[PDB]
Parts: C-alpha cells; structure tokens; sequence
C-alpha cells in the first residue's frame, strides 16, 4: 500500500526540483554575461540612429532599406577601391 | 530628425549573449540537422531511467527463480545463465510502452559438433529477436510471456 | 552602476514568422515528453 | 605595419558586414570558391567578433547568426539553388516589420 | 508546475514613468478640423 | 565580391606563428560615409554646423514654451512680409529662418529620450526581483504541502 | 574519381518455433 | 507605440505639413469658398498649437533625472543578487529528500525481489 504514495510524492518532488533547475540554470546563464549599462545605451543609439533592426514607419516595397547594407554601400565601400 | 526605436531587447540579447537568437528557427531545422546530445546529458537521462524500469518490474508478476535483473546503464541485462541473455530499454514512463529488445543472445556452444563456428548464423539471431518484440505487443504480462 | 547582471527579456518568443502575424507556439514544457524525445536519439 | 593593420581591420570588418547579405553568399557558391578547404578555415577563423568590446564595433548582428548557420560545413551544400536562397531572404525581412506591426497589433 | 515563464508581457507594458504617453487619443475624437486634399 | 588574399592565405599553419587579432581602436574610424567619429556624446550635438542661442541653464521646457510663438509669430510675419516687400530678399532668409527653427524644435525634443531611455533600463531590473520572490514563495508553499503529506503517512503507518 | 552446415537443423527448429509463435501485429 | 515623444513630434509634422500645403492652396484656388477654409484652416491650426501646450507639462522635471536612475539602480543590484541567493538556499532541500527517498525505494525493491 506504500508504493502508490511514494509514488505521488515522488512524481511530486520531481516536477517541482525541475522547475527550481530550469529556472536555475537560466538564472546561471544571465550570470556568465555582466556587462556596463553606460555602453547599452549607446550601442542601441549606435543601432538605432540608422534604421536597422527596427522597420520603418514609412516603408513600402522597393524602399532601398534593408537590414543587411547592400549593394549601394559595398560598392561604395572601402572593399571596391582596395580591390586594385 | 525622428528617431523611432532603441529596441533593448534586441541589445541586450545581442550585446550580453553574443548571438542573435530573435529569429523564425524554421531555417535551421529544415536546412540543418539537429545537433547530437552532449556528454553531459548523456549521464542525466541515464539515472532516470533506472527508477522508470524498477517500477514496470515490481507491480507485475516477475520471476527472479532463473533470471538475474541488472538496473546498470538503463539497461535491463536480464539473463538466465543455462541458455541465455537479454538486455533491453524502455522509453516510456508512466504510460505503458510495449517492451523493447535491444539485444538477444545464446549461451550454448561447442565447437566440435558444429566446426571452429558458432552455432547459430547471425541471419537467425536477428531473426528471433524481431518475433519476440512481436509477442510482446499484446504486453499482457512483462515478464512472464 | 558598474558591471550589471541583465537577462534578455524572454517575454515573447517565436518559433518561425508567419504572414499577418499568427506566430507558432509549441512548447511541450511536459516532462514525460522530454525524456522520451532525448531518450529516442540515443 | 600600423596602417597595415588599421586596412586589415576595415575590409575584414566590411567582409563580416557583407555576409549578411544572403544573395551575396549566392553568387559566392555560384561562381565558385566556397569548394576548397581553405576558406572553411578562414570562416572559421572568423568566429572571434563574439567579444563583446569587439562586437561594439559591428552594426548588423544578423551577421553572427548568418555565421553560426554557415559554419556547420552543411549549409554551404544548400543555398546554391534560388528558390530557398529566396526563402532565406523572405524570412528575414518579413520579421523586421513584425516588429513593427507588434505596435499595430496592440 | 512550480514556475513556469508565464504570458505576463502585455500587463507590464503598462507602466514605468511620465514618458509613456496617457493614451488620450480615445478623448481626442468628436473634434473633426482641418481638411486637406 | 572580392576576397582578400595576402592577409589570409597564412592561415593553415600551426604554432604561435599565426598572427593575432588587431587590438581595439581608439581613434576615429573613416568606414562609410558617415563619420562617425569615436567617443561621441549619445545626445545628438548640434555644436557643429549650427549656431547656439541656447541659454546656461539648458532646460527645454522653457525654451519649448518660448519656441512656439516664435515660429507662430514667424510664420505670422512671413505671411504679410511678402506683400510687405516681395522683392527683398529676406523671405527666402526667413524660410530657412524657418527651417533652422524647424532644426531646433528636434533637436531640442531629443534631448529627452535619453532620460527616457534610462528609464527603460530599470523596470528590467525591478521585475525580476518582483517575479523571484513569487517563485520562491510558490516553491515553498509547494514544499510544505508535501512535507504535512509525509507527516500524515507518518501518523497513519505505526497505528 | 559464410555457413557450418548446421542450418539444416537450426532451422527447423525456427520453424518449430514460428509454427507455435506467431507474430502478434 | 505608447510613447510621448511620438506624439508630440508627430504633431509638428502635421502642422509643417499642413500649413505649407494650404497656404499655397489658398493661393492657388480662390466668395463663399475663401471665407469658409479660412475658418476650417484657422481652426485646426488653433487645435494643434492648444495641443503641443498641453503636452508640454506632461513630461518629467530636472529633478530625478538619467544620473539619478543610475544611482538608484545601483543599491538596487545589491539587493536583486541577495534575492537570488534566497533560492540557492530553499534549493538542495528536496534534492537531499529525494536523494533519501530513491535510496528507501531500492532497498525496499531489493528486499522485495531477495525475499523471493
């Protein structure tokens, strides 16, 4: 008559260590990065004063915007006057 | 002059974890295949099946007259010394999951009356594992059928 | 303010984009399940 | 080799802004380079913008990700043909104003 | 279960300071001025 | 299109022969055509290219207040200065008048959202302590319904 | 760019076997 | 997008944009119509400049500014890590039970299949 309870309690304990332990371990995943948010706020600026990551309000198809830089700036880059 | 975002999320997954994680991962699944388990959960997934295995054995009639149990490795080595051995896994665990045979294997041997070969030819070993695995379907009982 | 611990907001997440919105949540989040799906590649 | 180096920096950091660009990394297996070993090598070489303070400098993130992908020595396989090179392209932009239209849908 | 991530985004969207704008634009209505072409 | 060569062909080699990573800059960089000049202020800077008639204490409220009828009263006389004298020069000055106004009014807006911002910052760091401290109490509270089941087995086994 | 001989036994004995086990599915 | 900043630059822009249009518009179309936008005109114009008043006092004083919040976000990491620590200590708990607990179950499951 014992295994049904250890059973429940069993079962019980398991899913609630789990959850502690999937919380845990995000918790010890935040904790390998520390980092300055003085600089946080300038790279979002950085990324953010150009139109990169965010779309434009006042985007249609064919707007020359793109997330990657694109045809116009690596031509225009140092990469096609240091080719020579 | 207008400025519409400063996306922080975006920052702060990008600058504190060096990835770009906020992506559909549809691309990566169907191109590329998944990635195989590391050493470390390896060891993890092991121990629970010990206790998993433990309770299909108890709650049911078992013979432990001619068998031996082994509860190593998540598997179930099960084995009579006069003719055979077994060695097995379960997937499953609270709900019922038809037995499954990792291996089946003969005991006896004379080299004599056979010659310098073994008894039987690994075409019929294969062959009588795969019809046990089919009596064990209707799974009425684990170990007495 | 010197050397700041901050977890990424996890609040939304997305399996793959899909047109008009209507993103794809499937989180088994089920235990039984989980081993079961590690348990299979072995 | 001070200029040397203030060079080496630039085009390498524009070469790491350019393989956002997935059409790029088509006509890259299409005209054919990608086929030999040494350039497995350098990608994965490239794999040391992942600091932080080197990672300030660069502007597109979706570099790293595309990156990540490529390095798997399986998907440069892929991508050669253009109907999934579309697909590859479609993906991403149509996040950018899901973004967006989270605004619009709440 | 014990804790799980839960749908707690669009509660918390509601708050911080003075910035985030009262969302008077349901009052702003019943007006109808200006028309360009 | 074109790859580099002379700086990546002494890659397959082993030792410390390799060549390491350039270190971090601290000058300015000239890749694009911004300029993007190194160490400048997150606020925009309107020191170069525009003139200052800014006061010391530096508060946009009451240089917003003041702002607004400027350009109205502006705009008010630009109206009437062109039958005034539509020949003069000096509209085109006020347009323009207009349009540094116009620079102005943005530029000053801006200043705000970096204060803004920094607000941002610190909720992420306040709903967290919110959320940890449920998880916590939960997984107590948990804990002891387990703990009084234990005991009532205990009470109903030796009996 | 092999067999011993002893299938002739072995086998009847499956046989035997599959005549009084038949597959469950 | 919910934010203050928007709205109020979002005002500009229609007043800039409004005003150059109608004017040139006045202008360029010319009784009964030229009174009538007259007042159309007048009015919206009146709407916005009462509007950007209005937004004016909303926003946040020189008081409790960026430094400020950067200080108060400092004692404020003290006491998230000590929180964190609350669980590192309610945790191990019933690791240790269950631990326990799988060592009485298998003594009693080997004493079951011994006992034969």
């Amino acid at each position: 008559q014992l295994q049904k309870q250890l059973k429940e309690a069993e079962q019980i304990l398991a899913t609630a260590v789990y959850q502690a332990k999937e919380k845990l371990k995000s918790i010890e995943k935040a904790r390998k990065g520390a980092i300055s948010s003085e600089e946080i706020i300038k790279y979002a600026h950085r990324i953010s004063a150009s139109n990169a990551v965010c779309a434009p309000l006042t985007w249609v198809p064919g707007d020359p915007r793109r997330p990657y830089p694109t045809d116009l700036e690596m031509r225009s880059g140092l990469l096609g006057q240091m080719n020579n | 002059a207008r400025l519409p975002s400063f996306a922080i999320p975006y920052a702060i997954d990008v600058l504190t974890t060096g990835s770009y994680p906020r992506l559909p991962t549809c691309i990566r699944d169907k191109i590329i295949p998944p990635d195989p388990i590391t050493k470390i959960e390896k060891q993890a997934t092991l121990h629970q099946l010990n206790q998993i295995l433990r309770h299909r054995l108890v709650t049911t009639d078992l013979p432990p007259q001619l068998a031996n149990l082994t509860v190593a490795n998540g598997r179930v080595k099960f084995r009579v010394e006069g003719e055979f051995e077994a060695t097995l896994t379960v997937m499953g665990d609270d709900p019922d999951v038809p037995w499954r045979l990792l291996k089946l294997e003969i005991l006896v041997e004379d080299k004599e009356t056979g010659d310098g070969r073994a008894l039987v030819h690994s075409m019929q070993i294969s062959f009588i594992h795969q019809l046990v695995q089919s009596r064990l379907f209707a799974d009425e009982k684990p170990l007495q059928d | 303010a010197v050397r700041i611990s901050i977890e990424s907001a996890c609040e939304k997440q997305v399996h793959e984009v899909g047109l008009d919105g209507t993103e794809t949540y499937l989180p088994p989040l089920s235990m039984s399940q989980n081993l079961a799906r590690l348990a299979q590649r072995i | 080799d001070d200029a040397g180096n203030r060079l080496r920096f630039q085009l390498e950091l524009e070469f790491v802004q350019c393989l956002a660009n997935p059409n790029y990394l088509n006509f890259l297996a299409q005209r054919g380079y990608f086929k030999d070993k040494a350039f497995v090598n350098y990608l994965k070489y490239l794999l040391y913008w992942k600091d932080p303070e080197y990672a300030k400098y660069l502007k597109y993130p979706q570099c790293l990700h595309m990156l990540e992908l490529l390095q798997y020595e399986h998907f440069r396989k892929e991508l050669v043909n253009a109907q999934c090179a579309k697909f590859i392209d479609e993906q991403q932009i149509l996040h950018w104003q899901h973004y967006s239209r989270k605004r619009m849908r709440l | 279960g014990c804790s799980m991530f839960a749908p707690l985004k669009t509660l918390p969207s509601q708050y911080l300071p003075p910035i985030k704008l009262p969302e008077e634009c349901i009052y702003r209505q019943s007006w109808t001025v200006g028309k360009l072409e | 299109m074109q790859y580099i060569k002379e700086y990546t062909d002494e890659n397959i080699q082993e030792g410390l022969a390799p060549k390491p990573p350039p270190p971090i800059k601290d000058s300015y960089m000239m890749f694009g055509n911004q300029f993007q000049c190194d160490d400048l202020i997150i606020r925009p800077l309107e020191s170069q290219g525009i003139e200052r008639l800014h006061p010391m204490q530096f508060d946009h409220k009451k240089e917003l207040r003041k702002l607004n009828m400027s350009i109205l009263i502006n705009f008010l006389d630009l109206l009437d200065i062109l039958i005034r004298s539509p020949g003069s020069i000096k509209r085109e000055e006020k347009l323009e008048d207009l349009k540094l106004l116009f620079v102005h009014v943005h530029h000053l807006i801006n200043e705000y959202r970096p204060h803004q911002a920094r607000e941002t910052l610190r909720v992420m760091m306040e709903v967290q302590k919110r959320q940890r401290l449920e998880t916590a109490e939960r997984f107590q509270k948990h804990l002891e319904r387990v703990i009084e089941m234990i005991q009532n087995c205990l009470a109903s086994l030796p009996d | 760019f092999s067999s011993i001989f002893q299938r002739q036994r072995v086998d009847a004995l499956l046989l035997d076997l599959r005549q009084k086990f038949p597959p469950k599915f | 997008m919910a934010d203050r900043l928007t709205q109020l630059q979002d005002a500009v822009n229609s007043l800039a944009d409004q005003f150059c249009n109608a004017i040139g518009v006045l202008q360029q179309c010319g009784a009964n119509p030229t009174e009538e936008y007259a007042q159309l005109f007048a009015a919206l114009i009146a709407r916005t400049a009462k509007d950007i008043d209005v937004l004016i006092d909303s926003l946040p004083s020189e008081e409790s500014t960026a430094a400020l919040q950067a200080a108060s976000l400092y004692k404020l990491e003290e006491e998230n890590h000590e929180a964190a620590t609350c669980l590192e200590d309610v945790v191990y708990r019933g690791d240790m039970l269950l631990e326990k607990i799988q060592s009485a179950l298998a003594d009693i499951a080997q004493s079951q299949l011994k006992t034969r």
